[PDB]
């Protein structure tokens, strides 16, 4: 403003501000179990273990 | 067997301004 005598005046402001978050989980499991038994009474000296 | 995994991310970011402006003129031979 500026009237009789003059003035002057002079204001700015300007904030900016950015956060960020990033999370990224994986996870894998297996587990897989064959057992095998096989018992021939069969009264061959050869051919019941074959 | 056995997996697991992890990612991690983070961004920051700032920005800040300031201006001043000012006059003065004076004149009642005298002149400002």
């Amino acid at each position: 403003y500026e009237d009789k005598i003059n003035v002057g005046g002079g204001l700015s402001g300007d904030h900016c501000k950015k956060f960020g978050g990033g999370k990224t989980e994986r996870a894998r499991k297996a587990m897989a179990v064959e057992d095998i038994i096989s018992r021939v009474r069969g009264g061959s000296s050869g051919w019941s273990g074959g | 067997e056995e997996q697991i995994e992890a990612f991690k991310s983070i961004i920051q970011e700032k920005t800040s301004n300031f201006n001043a402006a000012i006059s003065l003129k004076f004149t009642p031979s005298l002149h400002g």
